[PDB]
Protein backbone atom coordinates (compact mmCIF):
# COMPACT_ATOMS: atom_id res chain seq x y z
CA UNK A 1 0.00 0.00 0.00
CA UNK A 2 3.06 2.27 0.40
CA UNK A 3 4.88 1.58 -2.92
CA UNK A 4 4.46 4.43 -5.39
CA UNK A 5 5.90 5.65 -8.67
CA UNK A 6 6.61 9.12 -10.07
CA UNK A 7 4.40 10.03 -13.03
CA UNK A 8 6.58 13.02 -13.95
CA UNK A 9 10.00 14.55 -13.37
CA UNK A 10 10.15 17.02 -10.48
CA UNK A 11 12.70 19.56 -9.35
CA UNK A 12 12.26 20.55 -5.68
CA UNK A 13 12.21 24.17 -4.46
CA UNK A 14 12.13 23.46 -0.66
CA UNK A 15 15.06 21.59 0.93
CA UNK A 16 12.61 19.29 2.73
CA UNK A 17 11.48 17.90 -0.65
CA UNK A 18 12.85 15.24 -2.98
CA UNK A 19 13.68 15.88 -6.61
CA UNK A 20 13.05 12.92 -8.87
CA UNK A 21 12.62 11.54 -12.38
CA UNK A 22 9.55 9.93 -13.98
CA UNK A 23 9.47 6.22 -13.11
CA UNK A 24 11.39 6.58 -9.82
CA UNK A 25 9.84 4.48 -7.03
CA UNK A 26 9.15 5.43 -3.42
CA UNK A 27 8.11 3.91 -0.13
CA UNK A 28 5.55 6.28 1.45
CA UNK A 29 6.56 6.78 5.12
CA UNK A 30 3.97 9.20 6.48
CA UNK A 31 0.82 10.56 4.89
CA UNK A 32 -1.03 11.49 8.13
CA UNK A 33 -0.47 15.26 8.25
CA UNK A 34 -2.67 17.33 5.95
CA UNK A 35 -1.03 19.02 2.90
CA UNK A 36 -0.01 18.47 -0.75
CA UNK A 37 3.01 16.39 0.32
CA UNK A 38 3.77 13.00 1.85
CA UNK A 39 7.02 11.90 3.47
CA UNK A 40 8.70 9.22 1.34
CA UNK A 41 11.98 7.42 0.77
CA UNK A 42 13.32 7.13 -2.77
CA UNK A 43 14.24 3.55 -3.66
CA UNK A 44 16.69 4.99 -6.22
CA UNK A 45 18.62 7.38 -3.91
CA UNK A 46 17.79 6.25 -0.35
CA UNK A 47 16.97 9.87 0.51
CA UNK A 48 13.95 10.76 2.67
CA UNK A 49 11.78 13.82 2.12
CA UNK A 50 8.46 15.15 0.92
CA UNK A 51 6.93 14.30 -2.44
CA UNK A 52 3.82 15.92 -3.94
CA UNK A 53 0.88 13.52 -4.06
CA UNK A 54 -0.18 14.77 -7.52
CA UNK A 55 3.15 13.63 -9.05
CA UNK A 56 2.84 10.03 -7.91
CA UNK A 57 0.57 6.95 -8.01
CA UNK A 58 0.69 3.37 -6.71
CA UNK A 59 2.94 1.01 -8.68
CA UNK A 60 -0.12 -1.19 -9.37
CA UNK A 61 -2.56 1.44 -10.71
CA UNK B 1 25.33 25.41 8.15
CA UNK B 2 26.65 27.38 5.13
CA UNK B 3 29.32 30.01 5.68
CA UNK B 4 29.70 29.32 9.39
CA UNK B 5 32.60 28.47 11.67
CA UNK B 6 33.35 25.46 13.84
CA UNK B 7 31.90 25.90 17.33
CA UNK B 8 34.20 25.92 20.34
CA UNK B 9 33.64 22.32 21.47
CA UNK B 10 30.77 22.00 24.00
CA UNK B 11 30.04 25.74 23.97
CA UNK B 12 26.40 25.08 22.99
CA UNK B 13 25.58 22.30 25.48
CA UNK B 14 21.85 22.24 24.74
CA UNK B 15 22.49 21.03 21.15
CA UNK B 16 20.98 17.64 20.27
CA UNK B 17 21.91 15.48 17.29
CA UNK B 18 18.94 13.47 16.15
CA UNK B 19 19.12 10.22 14.21
CA UNK B 20 15.75 9.25 12.80
CA UNK B 21 14.99 5.71 11.63
CA UNK B 22 12.15 4.10 9.68
CA UNK B 23 12.51 0.28 9.23
CA UNK B 24 15.61 -1.07 7.41
CA UNK B 25 16.16 1.90 5.07
CA UNK B 26 18.79 4.60 5.70
CA UNK B 27 18.33 7.05 8.58
CA UNK B 28 17.90 10.82 8.38
CA UNK B 29 19.46 13.44 10.67
CA UNK B 30 18.24 16.66 12.24
CA UNK B 31 19.18 19.06 14.97
CA UNK B 32 17.24 19.83 18.14
CA UNK B 33 17.80 21.29 21.58
CA UNK B 34 17.37 20.23 25.18
CA UNK B 35 14.71 22.28 27.01
CA UNK B 36 14.14 20.00 30.01
CA UNK B 37 16.29 17.11 31.26
CA UNK B 38 13.97 14.75 29.37
CA UNK B 39 12.58 16.92 26.56
CA UNK B 40 14.07 17.98 23.25
CA UNK B 41 12.54 20.56 20.88
CA UNK B 42 12.92 20.02 17.16
CA UNK B 43 11.00 20.43 13.86
CA UNK B 44 7.83 18.41 13.11
CA UNK B 45 9.19 17.32 9.71
CA UNK B 46 12.01 15.46 11.57
CA UNK B 47 9.48 12.88 12.95
CA UNK B 48 10.01 9.20 12.16
CA UNK B 49 9.40 5.77 13.60
CA UNK B 50 12.20 5.91 16.15
CA UNK B 51 14.66 8.59 17.17
CA UNK B 52 17.96 8.53 19.05
CA UNK B 53 19.28 11.77 20.56
CA UNK B 54 22.96 12.43 21.19
CA UNK B 55 23.72 15.12 23.75
CA UNK B 56 27.20 16.39 24.67
CA UNK B 57 28.60 16.05 21.17
CA UNK B 58 30.98 18.09 19.14
CA UNK B 59 32.36 15.79 16.49
CA UNK B 60 29.42 13.47 15.95
CA UNK B 61 31.71 10.74 14.51
CA UNK B 62 33.88 10.50 17.64
CA UNK B 63 32.30 9.05 20.78
CA UNK B 64 33.41 10.80 23.92
CA UNK B 65 32.77 10.80 27.66
CA UNK B 66 30.54 13.88 27.43
CA UNK B 67 28.03 11.92 25.28
CA UNK B 68 24.62 11.02 26.59
CA UNK B 69 22.86 8.98 23.94
CA UNK B 70 19.18 8.57 24.78
CA UNK B 71 16.22 6.97 23.07
CA UNK B 72 13.07 8.97 22.43
CA UNK B 73 10.02 7.33 24.05
CA UNK B 74 7.27 9.64 22.78
CA UNK B 75 6.92 12.17 19.97
CA UNK B 76 4.56 15.13 20.28
CA UNK B 77 4.14 16.61 16.83
CA UNK B 78 2.15 19.86 16.72
CA UNK B 79 -1.49 18.91 15.93
CA UNK B 80 -1.90 21.62 13.25
CA UNK B 81 1.29 20.76 11.32
CA UNK B 82 0.63 20.91 7.56
CA UNK B 83 3.02 19.85 4.80
CA UNK B 84 1.92 22.45 2.19
CA UNK B 85 2.67 25.48 4.37
CA UNK B 86 4.97 23.76 6.93
CA UNK B 87 3.14 25.88 9.45
CA UNK B 88 3.59 24.68 13.01
CA UNK B 89 6.83 22.87 12.15
CA UNK B 90 7.51 22.03 15.79
CA UNK B 91 7.68 18.82 17.86
CA UNK B 92 8.63 17.83 21.40
CA UNK B 93 10.55 14.62 22.09
CA UNK B 94 10.31 12.90 25.47
CA UNK B 95 13.52 11.01 26.31
CA UNK B 96 13.63 7.61 28.00
CA UNK B 97 15.62 9.13 30.85
CA UNK B 98 16.56 12.53 32.20
CA UNK B 99 19.93 13.73 30.93
CA UNK B 100 22.65 14.48 33.51
CA UNK B 101 23.47 18.20 33.69
CA UNK B 102 27.21 18.61 33.04
CA UNK B 103 29.32 21.38 31.52
CA UNK B 104 28.78 19.70 28.11
CA UNK B 105 25.04 18.95 28.50
CA UNK B 106 22.54 21.59 29.58
CA UNK B 107 19.08 23.01 28.89
CA UNK B 108 18.28 26.16 26.90
CA UNK B 109 15.68 28.64 28.22
CA UNK B 110 12.72 29.08 25.81
CA UNK B 111 10.85 32.38 25.54
CA UNK B 112 7.70 33.83 27.07
CA UNK B 113 4.90 34.44 24.56
CA UNK B 114 5.37 38.24 24.82
CA UNK B 115 9.09 38.13 23.92
CA UNK B 116 8.53 38.75 20.18
CA UNK B 117 11.83 39.30 18.27
CA UNK B 118 12.07 41.99 15.46
CA UNK B 119 13.79 42.48 12.02
CA UNK B 120 17.37 43.79 11.68
CA UNK B 121 18.82 42.10 14.73
CA UNK B 122 21.54 39.43 14.37
CA UNK B 123 20.95 35.94 15.75
CA UNK B 124 22.98 32.71 15.80
CA UNK B 125 22.17 29.17 14.70
CA UNK B 126 24.18 25.96 14.99
CA UNK B 127 24.03 22.52 13.39
CA UNK B 128 25.67 19.52 11.78
CA UNK B 129 23.96 20.04 8.42
CA UNK B 130 25.42 20.38 4.93
CA UNK B 131 27.95 23.16 4.37
CA UNK B 132 26.81 23.73 0.76
CA UNK B 133 24.33 22.45 -1.83
CA UNK B 134 26.65 19.66 -2.96
CA UNK B 135 28.77 19.41 0.18
CA UNK B 136 28.85 16.82 2.98
CA UNK B 137 27.16 17.21 6.36
CA UNK B 138 29.61 18.53 8.95
CA UNK B 139 31.17 16.11 11.42
CA UNK B 140 31.68 19.03 13.80
CA UNK B 141 29.07 21.40 15.16
CA UNK B 142 29.04 24.61 13.11
CA UNK B 143 27.51 28.03 13.88
CA UNK B 144 26.69 31.13 11.89
CA UNK B 145 25.34 34.60 12.65
CA UNK B 146 22.31 35.59 10.53
CA UNK B 147 20.18 38.70 10.15
CA UNK B 148 16.49 38.59 11.07
CA UNK B 149 14.67 39.88 8.00
CA UNK B 150 11.38 41.59 7.44
CA UNK B 151 8.53 39.14 6.54
CA UNK B 152 8.41 40.54 2.98
CA UNK B 153 11.85 39.01 2.41
CA UNK B 154 10.09 35.62 2.82
CA UNK B 155 7.15 36.40 0.53
CA UNK B 156 8.10 33.57 -1.83
CA UNK B 157 7.53 30.94 0.82
CA UNK B 158 4.01 29.58 0.70
CA UNK B 159 1.70 31.47 3.09
CA UNK B 160 4.58 32.86 5.20
CA UNK B 161 2.96 34.07 8.42
CA UNK B 162 4.94 36.49 10.60
CA UNK B 163 2.96 35.39 13.71
CA UNK B 164 4.15 31.79 13.27
CA UNK B 165 7.46 32.11 11.48
CA UNK B 166 10.72 34.09 11.37
CA UNK B 167 12.50 35.06 8.20
CA UNK B 168 16.23 34.48 8.64
CA UNK B 169 19.32 35.34 6.59
CA UNK B 170 20.31 38.30 4.43
CA UNK B 171 19.64 37.28 0.81
CA UNK B 172 22.73 39.24 -0.31
CA UNK B 173 24.99 36.79 1.54
CA UNK B 174 25.41 33.01 1.22
CA UNK B 175 25.45 32.43 5.02
CA UNK B 176 22.51 30.22 6.01
CA UNK B 177 21.08 27.26 7.84
CA UNK B 178 20.61 24.39 5.37
CA UNK B 179 19.69 20.69 5.01
CA UNK B 180 20.41 18.74 8.19
CA UNK B 181 20.18 21.84 10.42
CA UNK B 182 16.37 21.56 10.74
CA UNK B 183 15.24 21.47 14.36
CA UNK B 184 18.21 23.51 15.64
CA UNK B 185 17.67 26.63 17.75
CA UNK B 186 18.07 30.24 16.63
CA UNK B 187 19.38 32.34 19.54
CA UNK B 188 19.07 36.12 19.62
CA UNK B 189 21.28 37.81 22.23
CA UNK B 190 21.56 34.46 24.04
CA UNK B 191 17.78 33.79 24.02
CA UNK B 192 16.12 31.00 21.97
CA UNK B 193 13.68 32.55 19.52
CA UNK B 194 13.46 30.16 16.55
CA UNK B 195 13.72 26.59 15.29
CA UNK B 196 15.20 25.93 11.83
CA UNK B 197 12.25 24.83 9.65
CA UNK B 198 13.00 24.98 5.93
CA UNK B 199 14.34 26.99 3.05
CA UNK B 200 15.29 26.87 -0.60
CA UNK B 201 16.75 23.74 -2.18
CA UNK B 202 19.42 25.96 -3.73
CA UNK B 203 20.40 27.42 -0.34
CA UNK B 204 19.59 31.07 -1.28
CA UNK B 205 18.63 32.88 1.98
CA UNK B 206 16.48 33.70 3.76
CA UNK B 207 15.22 30.53 5.37
CA UNK B 208 12.06 30.00 7.45
CA UNK B 209 12.28 29.38 11.21
CA UNK B 210 9.49 28.47 13.59
CA UNK B 211 8.80 31.41 15.95
CA UNK B 212 9.05 29.72 19.34
CA UNK B 213 7.20 32.43 21.35
CA UNK B 214 3.93 31.69 19.51
CA UNK B 215 4.12 28.08 20.69
CA UNK B 216 4.82 28.66 24.36
CA UNK B 217 1.21 27.72 25.38
CA UNK B 218 1.37 24.47 23.40
CA UNK B 219 4.84 23.67 24.77
CA UNK B 220 3.59 24.29 28.33
CA UNK B 221 0.58 22.03 27.73
CA UNK B 222 2.79 19.13 26.60
CA UNK B 223 5.36 19.63 29.41
CA UNK B 224 2.65 19.86 32.12
CA UNK B 225 0.92 16.60 31.03
CA UNK B 226 4.11 14.54 30.52
C1 LIG C 1 -2.76 18.49 -10.92
C2 LIG C 1 -1.62 17.83 -11.70
C3 LIG C 1 -2.23 16.88 -12.74
C4 LIG C 1 -0.66 18.86 -12.34
C5 LIG C 1 -0.26 20.01 -11.40
C6 LIG C 1 1.13 20.48 -11.83
C7 LIG C 1 1.38 19.70 -13.13
C8 LIG C 1 2.81 19.63 -13.71
C9 LIG C 1 3.46 21.02 -13.89
O1 LIG C 1 2.55 21.92 -14.55
C10 LIG C 1 4.80 20.99 -14.65
C11 LIG C 1 4.83 20.11 -15.91
C12 LIG C 1 4.24 20.89 -17.11
C13 LIG C 1 4.19 20.06 -18.40
O2 LIG C 1 3.49 20.79 -19.42
C14 LIG C 1 3.44 18.74 -18.17
C15 LIG C 1 4.09 17.96 -17.03
C16 LIG C 1 4.17 18.72 -15.70
C17 LIG C 1 5.03 17.88 -14.77
C18 LIG C 1 2.78 18.87 -15.05
C19 LIG C 1 1.98 17.54 -14.97
C20 LIG C 1 0.59 17.69 -14.33
O3 LIG C 1 -0.27 18.44 -15.22
C21 LIG C 1 0.66 18.36 -12.96
C22 LIG C 1 1.37 17.41 -11.97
Amino acid sequence: VTLFVALYDYQADRWTDLSFHKGEKFQILDASPPGDWWEARSLTTGETGYIPSNYVAPVDS
Amino acid sequence: IIGGTECKPHSRPYMAYLEIVTSNGPSKFCGGFLIRRNFVLTAAHCAGRSITVTLGAHNITEEEDTWQKLEVIKQFRHPKYNTSTLHHDIMLLKLKEKASLTLAVGTLPFPSQFNFVPPGRMCRVAGWGRTGVLKPGSDTLQEVKLRLMDPQACSHFRDFDHNLQLCVGNPRKTKSAFKGDSGGPLLCAGVAQGIVSYGRSDAKPPAVFTRISHYRPWINQILQAN
